[PDB]
């Protein structure tokens, strides 16, 4: 119901990269499923991956081996690791909420800009 | 995968007007056609679902009008605030692509 | 008129050197030993191997042979070639229809072949059915007569028989081998070779040769090898059979040396000095052809009747399992059950059809070197005659049974959509069949093949697992399947205007999804689609494996080695 | 020691009247056609037929036959009841331990063998394969020798050989009747039946009788045979085979006239004045025939390995087509498509056990009424040599590799109540089959049916149609099907921890049915118990099953027709 | 949303019976399905049958060959007619309506009882 | 068919009281069991769905806690209204028999 990214704004190429969503008002063990977006510069939206709220989950098949979200359930977060990060895919980063029997990207994050260069 | 082309990528509309935003699709969907509406600084707000249905916290304008391949959603008389882009998505398969994203203008 | 030879290598393997004679207008016997070339030259002087093969000369009258001297000649197969299923007066007309002039009258059809029944003494059983294991008939003595009335049709002056006393007992075969004595003065040359003949039987012949591992040890007249073989060095006991004293001198009571006094014999000089003078309509195709199979088909209900008990029968069971298919939650899975065992049933049902070709192999060999047909009379006709109603008949019982029992779509158009769809699909994988079984004699083989091949190809049918889920380097397996096609055929067939959530409409929404509420989710979750076209689109995919399948068996059928 | 009977009747229908006469020691022939009584009296006088049938007595030395008398005599089957897959020294051995004593040695079981194989000449191929047409081994001329060797181990007396002619050559069977000839001198009386003898055989003989139409025509020694039909009216013309002319009488160059004849015969009157003068341990069992079969496994692996080489590619294509079955709304289908495709694939290689038993059927007859083992010895034997290893390997060659790459439920308990149901199925398939073809020396009938009904049972195991939605009158059908259990008992051990509507938590509650959102809902709409006692009611069921099926199978073994 | 019925509140036995449900305020072959309940003195509740929105229908397996339902969408009404009615089941009849994704009987009527007897 | 025992047939309790109904199952109905409440005299009102969840128009002293075929009604502190005749029904197969209906009493 209320998320939150916190991250770096700025990476070295061809590493990594961190992102946290703390989520409040709500457990990420309880219902929903958890994904990331990222929408481009010349703006065109693009879906990550989603974690089930019991640890499963599923990937863009666009991002294969590049991306893994896990998660600390103790505190409700989730993390996305992005490796080998091109200095293309420098997006404004998103983690959302997806409710599975409405269907739609119910809640969003805020909005976190990842910028890949050196 | 399954590509949502907005053939519209823009507009030109004024105050008041019915505007007709397309979205054809890349295979059946079957009303699984959600649409955003994001105002630039902002996440995309879920607009409709279902491509007929309708989200609280908007007035009865936007209204998604979908059939097969061909949906579509109009905004009779749209606002000042309505301004913005606006992507369709299907959720039918995993690989949720979204539209390209039309964009309002005022001439 | 007289056969003559010299100098024939034969290999692949030389099982022989060279062998050299003349055959008189008489009674022409070759003996020897199975492993001998006894079996091998006989299929060179009928010209019945591959002429590449083949060295020497086979010179008639002065003349070698022709085009057309298979079309005068006739060469009789072992086993009985005939149609036990059918009679003996319609297998003359059928082997009258296909040899005889298209000129020659009807009333000639009629009277021709009463100038040989006649002569066979077959005018008992001219209308008895000659015999099956299921069907009573004329014992197997006179099926040999009968397979030699189908070879005297338009008077052949030169006859060939494989084995003419093997399969029949000892006073069986000499009537048969009395009515070639009968035949031997007659102007009428007859070749033959006969493993462990008998002194009745040797004191009827005319002309003598023996063969053994490739070698040739007698040559000219039957009377004089008895008083050839004393000079060898051997005496014939007392009471003992002259034609199994013959052989007493092949296994040491070696070869070479009989040979060499083979090569310093009297009977081989005369004949030195003999073969170095000598040396030195397609409509009328298809009219017939199509009747006899069909009297075959008619004539063995425990194959034709016996599968349409198992068709009515399992028409009726499905009919009481499914009967008044639901529209709830597991109407889903009684229809593709349903069209699924349909389906599955048609494909291995038609693992069937590996039969008829490969038992119809051996008859269909003699019968196109004898020249009664064109490859294609024989596969236009053979297919009209057992593919065709054979096919449609099961694909009408199941589809008049088990449509209004179950409730199937209550429309007229869709009634008839599922009919053609069994009736392709029955042809498609008789067709495969037919592809794999073409120009292979044996059965546990091919009909290995071809039931893991269907049991991949329902993997791939789309209900054991879901086609669009697979990866996509096996996802263009998917198109070689005919249980696909079928298969997708009737769920678009009948998945159309379907609800299967009482209480729930779901054409204007599916609210609350992952639930499969009307036809068109099941059947585009599947990766089938929705266009009219997407029906037919299996039919012309069907249509075209008929058609590649049948070529495939009509090239295999005529690129086989006939020889 | 000699043989004797008086006034033998036998029927069904009496193709006999009674027959009279003594055997000596030495060589004793039966001749005539195959319609007559020479393949039935023999039969009669090894006691291989129903007594009740018998009218007269046998008496051997002022003795009757006792039940000792088959357990030290023997009888030898035409066709090569040898273990062409092992060798000579193998499967003698195997015949010396289940006819020696217990207490001889196992060094005199050592000697014993090779007091005979030295004397057959089989000494060349005691460790050779005796042979298969997929393994090449001994010429047939010494299977012949090898069976007779496996009827000489407690050094039989009284010798009994069915047909010892036909299946070999003319030089080939001369070796036999010489070495038998070496056997008609010490101290062995052979009594057999030869169809179209010779001069050559017939030239060695002691005793010899005819027989035609049931009726007796000759007894007494061999040589006067000639001497006494000379009497009867006829005479062998010059240069014929003696016995050959003995059948030149039977068909008219009628049989009352030849009968009347032989009751007024001196040689039946000498007999007259002679008849009435006469008239007047379980785990050495086990220990054995264990091993021979599973040489028979070993020595085959177009059959073993062949088997499994399959197993092993359908385990890696099913492993390829799935792999790694999601938890998507697709998941169901897969899963249950897959646990589907394995249940009926352990059904269908259990058909092929009709190929244990129907092959081994005759073997089996002659070797029980030689009194080679206990039936439950056999029946306890062959199933820990064919039905446990056959069924463990493919039962674990799926699981092992359909498991991991699948992804199925990741725990260590799951794998193998999957592992140990797949074997139970695979065991209770083949035990349905064998009970069907137990007792049946035909293929094609049970392969047929076994085919049938598991065509039947596999539209009730549960995924073609939905158990709970059937008509009350046939839902007790569906305990009748080894498909059910197995593949029922599948979905409980998979489907139980599963979740199908990823996003949408289901076990708590299930907004929107209809869904099919969690296992256990697709398990009860299956009709499917979810307690665990749901799971092993299953395997208790197949339990069942195997062991009514095994004890009608003992059955039939027991209450066969042996005679 | 709104039903009532109105009909017979008695009859001979063995003839057959009638019952007329009116639904206002929503159309009976929009969405739902429509069944009709019966609740005997001395309490006890047995659904009878429903009629689907579209024409189908399904009834109450005690019941066959005696329970039909009809319907005239033309002015939404569904019919009970009830056969060979026995003096026993006299109970007091009702109409429903059925959600079909909620599942249960969201909607009642008003209550009609009939009394079988002479 | 599936028959719902409500073996407690009937209670004696007082107000503000805590009293559970149980309804047992003759088969798992996996949270398809709907409670209702008849006042004498009307049509049964629904009162809980899914067996967890509640209906508008009722306080949240109504409460379902079933689990496999032991589903039960928890009743917290009930008031003056809420004498009755409380039915659960299973929705899970097609022939939806009720319970036999349990009937609070005031001692
Ligand atoms: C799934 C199709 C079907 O069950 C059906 O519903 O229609 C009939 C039929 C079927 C499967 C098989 N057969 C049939 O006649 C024969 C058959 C032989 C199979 C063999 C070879 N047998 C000789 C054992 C295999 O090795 C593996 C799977 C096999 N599956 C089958
Ligand atoms: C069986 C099960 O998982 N029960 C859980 C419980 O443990 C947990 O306290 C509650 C809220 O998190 O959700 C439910
Ligand atoms: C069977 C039937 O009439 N179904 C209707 C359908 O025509 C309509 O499109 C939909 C709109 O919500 O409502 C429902
Ligand atoms: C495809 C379909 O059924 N569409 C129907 C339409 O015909 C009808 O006018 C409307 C309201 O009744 O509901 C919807
Ligand atoms: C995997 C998981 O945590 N599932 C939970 C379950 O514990 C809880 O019982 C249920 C209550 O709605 O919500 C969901």
């Amino acid at each position: 119901v209320q998320l939150q990214e916190s991250g770096p704004g700025l990476v070295k190429p061809s590493q990594s990269l961190s992102l946290t969503c703390t989520v409040t008002g709500f457990s990420i063990t309880s219902d929903y499923a958890w994904n990331w977006i990222r929408q481009f510069p010349g703006k065109k939206l693009e879906w990550m991956g989603y974690i089930n709220f019991d640890g499963g989950t599923t990937y863009n098949p666009s991002l294969r081996g590049r991306i893994s979200i896990t998660r600390d359930t103790s505190k409700n977060q989730f993390f996305l690791q992005l490796r080998s990060v091109t200095p293309e895919d420098t997006a404004t980063y998103y983690c959302a909420t997806f409710y599975g029997a409405k269907g739609t990207l119910d809640y969003w994050g805020q909005g976190t800009s990842v910028t890949v260069s050196s | 995968d399954i590509v949502l082309t907005q053939s519209p990528s823009s507009f030109s509309v004024s105050l008041g007007d019915r505007v007709t935003i397309s979205c054809k699709a890349s295979g059946y969907i079957l009303n699984r056609l959600a649409w955003y509406q994001q105002k630039p600084g902002n996440a995309p707000r879920l607009l409709i679902s279902g491509a007929t249905s309708l989200e609280t916290g908007f007035p009865s304008r936007f209204s998604g009008t979908g059939s097969g391949k061909d949906y579509t959603l109009s905004i009779s008389s749209l606002q000042t605030e309505d301004v913005g882009t606006y992507y369709c998505q299907q959720y039918w398969s995993t690989p949720w692509t979204f539209g390209g994203g039309t964009k309002l203008e005022i001439r | 008129a007289v056969l003559s030879f010299h100098n024939i290598c034969y290999r692949v393997k030389e099982i022989l050197s060279n062998i050299n004679g003349i055959m008189k207008p008489g009674l022409n016997a070759i003996l020897g030993p199975t492993g001998g070339g006894k079996s091998s030259l006989l299929d060179v002087l009928a010209a019945r191997k591959d002429p590449s093969g083949l060295s020497g000369d086979v010179l008639i009258n002065g003349a070698p042979r022709p085009a057309n001297f298979k079309c005068n000649s006739g060469y009789v197969v072992q086993d009985d070639v005939v149609m036990g299923t059918l009679t003996v007066r319609e297998n003359l007309q059928f082997s009258a229809a296909l040899r005889l002039a298209t000129t020659m009258t009807n009333h000639e059809k009629n009277e021709r072949i009463n100038r040989v029944i006649q002569e066979l003494g077959l005018d008992k059983v001219a209308d008895s059915k000659v015999g099956t294991q299921f069907i009573r008939g004329v014992s197997g003595g006179e099926r040999k007569r009968t397979s030699i009335g189908m070879e005297l049709i338009t008077d052949p002056s030169i006859l060939f028989l494989d084995e003419p006393t093997t399969g029949l007992d000892s006073s069986t075969a000499n009537a048969v081998l009395l009515l070639l004595k009968r035949m031997s003065k007659q102007g009428r040359t007859i070749i033959f070779s006969i493993h462990q003949p008998r002194y009745s039987i040797f004191k009827l012949f005319d002309s003598l040769t023996l063969l053994a591992s490739g070698r040739l040890m007698f040559h000219g007249p039957a009377q004089e090898a008895l008083g050839y073989f004393e000079s060898a060095g051997y005496h014939c006991e007392a009471y003992n059979n002259p034609a199994d004293f013959f052989l007493d001198i092949i296994n040491g009571d070696l070869i070479e040396k009989l040979a060499e006094i083979y090569v310093n014999s009297s009977f081989y000089k005369e004949t030195k000095a003999e073969l170095h003078q000598l040396s030195g309509s397609f409509c009328h195709q298809l009219r017939w052809v199509s009747k006899r199979s069909f009297k075959n088909l008619l004539g063995n209900p425990q194959a034709s009747i016996a599968q349409i008990i198992v068709t009515v029968v399992l028409g009726l069971v499905i009919g009481a399992i499914y009967f008044g298919l639901k529209n709830d939650s597991t109407g889903i899975q009684n229809r593709a059950g349903v069209l699924f065992f349909l389906t599955t049933n048609q494909c291995f049902s038609s693992v069937s059809a590996v039969e008829l070709f490969v038992v119809e192999k051996k008859l269909f060999i003699h019968e196109y070197i004898s020249g009664y047909y064109r490859v294609s009379s024989y596969f236009l006709g053979k297919l009209l005659s057992d593919l065709l109603p054979m096919r449609m008949l099961p694909s009408i019982i199941f589809t008049c049974i088990v449509y209004f029992m179950l409730g199937l779509k209550p429309k007229a158009d869709a009634f008839f959509v599922m009919m053609f769809t069994l009736m392709m699909v029955a042809y498609s994988a008789s067709s495969m069949a037919l592809a794999i079984a073409a120009g292979q004699s044996v059965v546990s083989v091919a009909t290995l093949l071809m039931t893991i091949c269907f049991v991949f190809m329902m993997i791939f049918s789309g209900l054991l697992v879901n086609l669009t889920t697979i990866a996509s380097w096996l996802s263009w397996l998917q198109y070689f399947s005919i249980p696909r096609y079928g298969f997708t055929a009737l769920q678009h067939n009948e998945f159309l205007g379907q609800n299967f959530c009482p209480g729930l409409n779901a054409t204007g929404n599916n609210p609350c999804n992952y639930a499969t509420c009307t036809g068109e989710e099941y059947l585009v979750k599947q990766g089938i689609d929705l266009s009219p076209w997407g029906l037919w689109k299996n039919h012309v995919a069907l249509a075209c494996m008929i058609v590649i399948f049948l070529t495939i068996a009509y090239l295999k059928l005529l690129f086989l080695k006939k020889y």
